[PDB]
């Protein structure tokens, strides 16, 4: 039967994920039946329908009352408890929890959903500690049904790992450095204000803001041969969605820009189809809103120096493309439940 | 307990002196030397409120860390 | 014989107030000796020095340790308690508390500072309930030294009420409507996220966001003859500071724009000096950053129809100009300290 | 029969207009066969397809060669001449020119299309001088088919005038002041740079920028009863599209907010359907991207003081809603061609 | 005595340069006596005084008449001629022209100033063709008094080349890749509009916009050994000023992050004082407005992989820091005037 | 160029009329010769740009490097 899903944390990713599912609802093994969030159903239904980035939801009528959100008659029961141990997962028969709060990313944290009665948790963020991590298109077929807490990594890891896998298999990556020029996200303050991270403290729409990131090191989790060989940083800039990763790698097999592009193009047509999109168009970030690929290679920007130093640049919709991969990973788990 | 009262005072004195006289000043050196002499006793013998607040409220705007 | 001051809430207004006092310290009756905030002192000192709007504080060094921030060798004791009843105000000898958290604007909430040992509270916001409300230059001379909780009203009320007082005494205001096209504030959301106000929930740097405001009704509190005769709304737009109020009033004595402007110019040079500034320049919001006036009349924009329908437009730096007034009100309380 | 249309100026309005017609192509007596613009067909096909505000055009495939843009296989010939006297209107059989350059809005300029061979010109702006001016839904039925040059007024006049018409008929407008809080436009500067208007000189995405405007006065052109009774100003703010009019009127028949709203709501359901939309939803500017109506009354913001001073607030997509009205007027002209 | 300077193009760099000189006018061998620009003296004076980025100039009063700008009494004559051949450099006795229009960057174009009668021209941009290029602190000591046309290179070249010279001399740069996450500049359209470059055509404040750039290759003009060994790209983001360069080099001598930072710290206290600044603070872009260094290394971001793959990150105020360097180069030409 | 050639013909006729009336070496004659020569020069500019398969938009950008459509700032 259907795998019954609850979303914990109805934020940018939780609502993008919900709209992703509503659009692919016809062919899906998932049934979203519950939401837990810090807010009430009428507020969350309003935010689900009226999205500054995705526009107004057109497909189904969206309604709410005190206990439920309705998306085309389809009823999603709602609850609001900040402690996942108190959630009615047993009573609602929840199989899979989409952990999108950004708060329960350790095994201890995410397991509170298991104590409440859910069978499995999919964290929409890197895991803390030893939590199996998956990037669809890179290693998601290695998923073992007996893993009941998994991570879908971060949005930057989902964009970078597919490209890194293609380039490593074709040229042999020895070391690699990354910078993501990233839309601001909800962890940054709107105006300068209290924060444990002195850079996230600063007004997000007025600044280029560097942050440290594990997104490049995390590629070594889904491509284990590259563990310890990748590092990088993030630069948040005043756009609300869509990001771009700049990757510079030392490779073993000498090459040129045309060969790097041709390799990624061929992968986009075959082993990475639907994961990498290869573009030779001169577009900008707004054009990649709602793009379903995890990575869009901007082929015009590829350059190589001395045969072995390779730079590639790839776009990604960090909200919508990532939520599409969350949906993909959950569908994979449903098809491999036991 | 009573000696960290002194250390607290000596730290305030080192900050006030170094900020008004300069990090490279003899006065700043004397102030910090007075502080180190008192912390040498802490060898003969924690979470801040903000940190505990982020432990309890990791979803608060002051505490969110999204790995982009 | 100086009044010992603590700041509750070291946010935009708390820190703008601190930097106002640091510049005016040589002529002040106030000594700021204490801060309470969510943050630790090392976070607070970093944000006091490095301000995306005000720039890097230049006049003196700013450091911190675990217990204090230091501004030019002046130590300011710090604490992090979110319940004001627990605060060491008796121990620190605190006379006046600047209440800038935004969450203790009722008499009951503000009064928690009193039972912790403070003598008076100045709320940097409208008061909820029976709290005396003051606008410097409008009614601050009616301050009664026996009052222990006062409100300095809002930034918009501080801009509007001086112009309304001058217009009323010149022409007789019968009714008046207001719209403040207002920089976004920390009360709004960076990206679509839950909020008690469904409009303030929406991405603040990507939207024009209508919100309601009592600021025009609040003018009725400090000009009692106009109680019930003023109303309006706010439009929050994607600038981080500086706002502009548009006021349309029915007046009793027929006039023309040139005379409206002359009346306000004469008051800005006499009875409202330092409060209202009269401007005939063609400027934009950036140019009014750091302006000390409560209201800067943009005289080129004034218009009148049929004698009795008057429109005026005034700028205000809602962070810095308002903080200048908070400090003015505090200095006045200090000069009438009984 | 089909009226052959050329677009002069393939900018924001010209390309929005093109996408409006492409979506209404099956129910249209217009045929867009020509474009004149500064850039070549390949550049203009790219910008028509990839729009930072409207997203990627989905309905039809867009391609181009050296001579033409192809939309759905329908060929649109392109030329690049800055002087309309030289354009091949006679050779191409053009009946109607959409004048959307912003450069030929006077009879001297617009008539150059006539000597070039076109039969009628529709200016997508206020016409200078004695050019008959129309707002669809207000006075477009006074169009005389013998007119060779017509104006569709400005975007703000198209928002204000339908609401003014409904309010005037129900309550009697004596006078009225308007402020539009308006998205920036191509006439402003990205960074402080030379400009005849010293406020439009200033960095548009950084500032609130006041400018004078003809838009409220221009209502008197399409509602002659009210000539000389309306005035107002603009505030340009850092959003790239969608604007809002704030209108304060003195009315003869005393009323209350609920009755003001019911009157506009009733007109939106009957004679003004598709021109005025009545909204009780708590929305923000992003939510009105792509709205087809000239005016969306924000009913929650309606207020009345003393019975005779009325404030109403109306949204409008200044690029797309305006271009829908340009299309509407062109369709009206084609239905009454002579 | 003193060199008579005229500015051609009173834009962002032209006006930043003028304000740089007014602050350093006491110790200067340059007298600015003339301006040529597309705008009139009064417009030029208003934009010089009222700067969205720099704030209001307060050192001296600025006024204007039909012919001059006046800054603290000292007069600057103005003219408006697009064609430098007609410029009155003869009559005005102009010795050195600051060429900041962006359009006369070739030897043919820049020499037109010499026809009009100036001795030397300093281009505030990369030269087209073999014009000698200088970066202060890197190679400005190779300037020959016999050169009449010179380039100060780009702002990104001025940031990157000092850092490259340090790392090359300390570790030996074999190859190098750069990405500058760059504030938007006046060559980008405010809204989607005609442009010869399809990426610069797109709304600058809405988008992350990649552009090809010669700035990294041009490091090879000022460090000849690295010719053909460096390359990179630019990403324009929605900030109005201040940029950051991300540099990944393959180096010959194995090192670690701590050693890279120490090498750059020591160089900034010795051979590169005033050119490179070393920061270990966690600041954001706003904090670097008005910084006088060509490069501010963000030491927190430095990382090394495998001994030989080095990443460094450096801030630069692309308007103000670059203009300080323009002035430095001009004073050097003046000190060695032959 | 068919339109431009009509401008060259009108500019040649007026140049000859001005120069034969106001003087072969006068200001009006030198100026009218300027109009004709500038037009002839751009008739050759536009002609050499057409054989490069260069669009009229690119000819505009070569004649107007300062225009908002043509600025390339190498950041
Ligand atoms: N935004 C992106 O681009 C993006 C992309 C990929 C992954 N992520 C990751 O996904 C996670 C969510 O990020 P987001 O952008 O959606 O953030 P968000 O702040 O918009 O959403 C978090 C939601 O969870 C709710 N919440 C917080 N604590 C809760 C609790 N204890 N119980 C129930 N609900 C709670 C919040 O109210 C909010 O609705 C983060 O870990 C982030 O790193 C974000
Ligand atoms: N920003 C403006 O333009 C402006 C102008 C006039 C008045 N105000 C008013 O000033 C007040 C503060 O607004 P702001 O813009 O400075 O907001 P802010 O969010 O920048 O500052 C509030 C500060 O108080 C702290 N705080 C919150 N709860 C607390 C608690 N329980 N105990 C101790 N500290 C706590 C926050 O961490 C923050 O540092 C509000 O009442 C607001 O309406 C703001
Ligand atoms: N943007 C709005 O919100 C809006 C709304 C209503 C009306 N309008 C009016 O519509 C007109 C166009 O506005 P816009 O925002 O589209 O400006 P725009 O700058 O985006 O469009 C102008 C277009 O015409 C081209 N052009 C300029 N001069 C030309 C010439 N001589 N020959 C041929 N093409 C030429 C330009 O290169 C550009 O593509 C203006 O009159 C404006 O006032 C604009
Ligand atoms: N802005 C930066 O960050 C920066 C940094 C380094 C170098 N530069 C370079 O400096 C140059 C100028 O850039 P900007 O940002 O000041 O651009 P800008 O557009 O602000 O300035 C150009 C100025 O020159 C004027 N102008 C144009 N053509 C002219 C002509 N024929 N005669 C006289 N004046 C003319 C313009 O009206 C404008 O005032 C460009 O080459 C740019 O690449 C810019």
């Amino acid at each position: 039967s259907m795998v019954r899903v609850a979303i914990n944390g109805f934020g940018r990713i939780g609502r993008n994920f919900m709209r992703c599912w509503l659009q692919r609802k016809a062919n899906s093994k998932l049934e979203i039946v519950g939401i837990n969030d810090t807010s009430d159903p009428r507020t969350n239904a309003h935010l689900l329908k009226y999205d500054s980035m995705l526009g107004i939801f057109q497909d189904a009528e969206i309604t709410a009352d005190d206990d439920c959100i309705y998306a085309g008659g389809h009823a999603v029961k709602c609850v609001s408890d900040r402690n996942p141990e108190n959630l009615p997962w047993s009573a609602w028969g929840i199989d899979l929890v989409i952990e999108a709060t950004g708060v329960f990313t350790s095994r201890e944290g995410a397991s509170k959903h298991l104590s409440a009665g859910a069978k499995k948790v999919l964290i929409t963020a890197p895991g803390k500690g030893n939590i199996p991590t998956y990037v669809v298109g890179v290693n998601h077929h290695t998923y073992d049904p007996s893993e009941d807490i998994v991570s879908n990594a971060s949005c930057t890891t989902n964009c970078l790992a597919p490209i890194v896998k293609v380039l490593h298999e074709a040229f042999g990556i020895q070391q690699g450095m990354m910078t993501t020029t990233h839309s601001y996200t909800g962890d940054q303050r709107l105006l300068d204000a209290s924060h444990r991270d002195l850079r996230r403290a600063r007004a997000a729409a007025m600044n280029i803001v560097p942050t440290s990131t594990g997104a490049a090191k995390a590629v070594g989790l889904v491509i284990p041969e590259l563990q310890g060989k990748l590092n990088g940083i993030a630069l948040r800039v005043p756009t609300p969605n869509v990001s771009v990763v700049d990757f510079v790698a030392q490779v073993e097999k000498p090459t040129i820009a045309e060969q790097v592009n041709q390799v990624i193009k061929e992968a986009s047509e075959t082993t990475m189809k639907g994961i990498i999109h290869y573009s030779e168009l001169e577009l900008v970030s707004s054009d990649y809103r709602g793009h379903n690929a995890s990575s869009i290679l901007d082929a015009s920007l590829t350059m190589v120096l001395g045969g072995n130093l390779v730079k590639v640049v790839a776009w990604y919709d960090n909200e919508w493309g990532y939520s599409q991969r969350v949906l993909d990973l959950a569908e994979h788990m449903a098809a491999h439940w036991a | 307990s009573n000696l960290e009262k002194q250390i607290e005072q000596a730290r305030e004195e080192a900050h006030k002196i170094c900020d008004t006289e300069g990090a490279t000043s003899g006065q700043c050196a004397a102030a910090w030397d007075a502080l180190e002499e008192l912390q040498a006793e802490a060898a003969h013998q924690h979470k801040t409120s903000f940190q505990q607040y982020c432990d309890d409220n990791p979803d608060a705007a002051e505490c969110r860390i999204y790995d982009d």
